[PDB]
């Protein structure tokens, strides 16, 4: 599912912003 | 609306005009938590004695803003903040500096990160979903009305009061604009096609950005993921969003037009601005005035035990305040 391979994935944290 | 709006852009050009400044020392506050860490600052829960009165303090270091290269990012943060006003944006009390620091001493939000609990919790009910989108769909009629783009709406930035609304914070990116930027930035997953593209882009991106958001919200994870960004953003320059099962029609419809590459048929950046978002069947049960009233029915009341509480924000590693013997960038934050 969908929903599982985002919990495998390390972006399930506190997403940083992108600056230069 | 129109009559409102027209009232609040003489009320910002005033303060934005001629912007507050030194409102308040360091050692006025009470240090008490860490409620959230990163790049150049940290945000404390500080309490004021004077009043008793407690405030999230966002404190920047100064050399480390140089660094990045964010002095004028940082510039606008405070300016833009102070200068606006509106029932869902965190009211900017006071702002200050010292020899080593930048500081804005917030309002208090004792009800956590969205992201918080919509990972927690996993995903929302669209009622639920719908609730908050509303709130940030006029925050950004607010917002663009005053030449403004906020540029990065993510979870980890909506704040939960105690009744249960939304409170915008970071205005780190937020630019006071009229026609094309090119300034990238933002947080990935949330960035729009143009902004990636590097074609100059306008406040466009705030709409794509809030479609993104309401994805999030009802589906528990984002239209866009990926381990590493260049993944990412290859996701959405793709033009290719895939929606889950239980997404009722209308809700695959409004985001279908705001996840539009396309921004010449994108809604918000329409002919008909953003009432092509206030139309939309998927709205229709929302009624804009309540909201902006703070009268609707709360679908979630997150609770806290007593002022001071913070059982609703994660824990960080408290760290020290340090101020240098000597000013730090002077000229450089000259109007903060
Ligand atoms: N994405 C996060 C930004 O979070 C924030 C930015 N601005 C105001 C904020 N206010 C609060 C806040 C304000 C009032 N009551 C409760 C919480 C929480 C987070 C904020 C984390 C972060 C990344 N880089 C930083 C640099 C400095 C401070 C925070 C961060």
């Amino acid at each position: 599912t969908t929903y599982a391979d985002f919990i495998a994935s390390g972006r399930t944290g506190r997403r940083n912003a992108i600056h230069d | 609306v129109k009559e409102f709006l027209a009232k609040a852009k003489e009320d910002f050009l005033k303060k934005w005009e001629n912007p507050a400044q030194n409102t308040a020392h360091l050692d006025q506050f009470e240090r008490i938590k860490t409620l959230g860490t990163g790049s150049f600052g940290r945000v404390m829960l500080v309490k004021h004695m004077e009043t008793g009165n407690h405030y999230a303090m966002k404190i920047l270091d100064k050399q480390k803003v140089v660094k990045l290269k964010q002095i004028e990012h940082t510039l606008n943060e405070k300016r833009i903040l102070q200068a606006v006003n509106f029932p869902f944006l965190v009211k900017l009390e006071f702002s200050f500096k010292d020899n080593s620091n930048l500081y804005m001493v917030m309002e208090y939000v004792p009800g956590g990160e969205m992201f918080s609990h919509l990972r927690r919790i996993g995903r929302f009910s669209e009622p639920h979903a719908r609730f908050y989108a509303a709130q940030i769909v006029l925050t950004f009629e607010y917002l663009h009305s005053l030449d403004l783009i906020y540029r990065d709406l993510k979870p980890e930035n909506l704040l939960i009061d105690q009744q249960g609304y939304i409170q915008v914070t970071d205005f780190g990116f937020a630019k006071r604009v009229k026609g094309r930027t090119w300034t990238l930035c933002g947080t990935p997953e949330y960035l729009a096609p143009e902004i990636i593209l590097s074609k100059g882009y306008n406040k466009a991106v705030d709409w794509w950005a809030l479609g993104v958001l309401i994805y999030e919200m009802a589906a528990g994870y984002p239209p866009f993921f990926a381990d590493q960004p260049i993944q990412i953003y290859e996701k959405i320059v793709s033009g290719k969003v895939r929606f889950p099962s239980h997404f009722s029609s209308d809700l695959k419809d409004l985001l279908r037009n705001l996840l539009q590459v396309d921004l010449t048929k994108r809604f918000g950046n329409l002919k008909n601005g953003v009432n092509d978002i206030k139309n939309h069947k998927w709205f229709a049960t929302t009624d804009w005035i309540a909201i902006y009233q703070r009268k609707v029915e709360a679908p979630f009341i997150p609770k806290f035990k007593g002022p001071g509480d913070t059982s609703n924000f994660d824990d960080y590693e408290e760290e020290e305040i340090r101020v240098s013997i000597n000013e730090k960038c002077g000229k450089e934050f000259s109007e903060f």
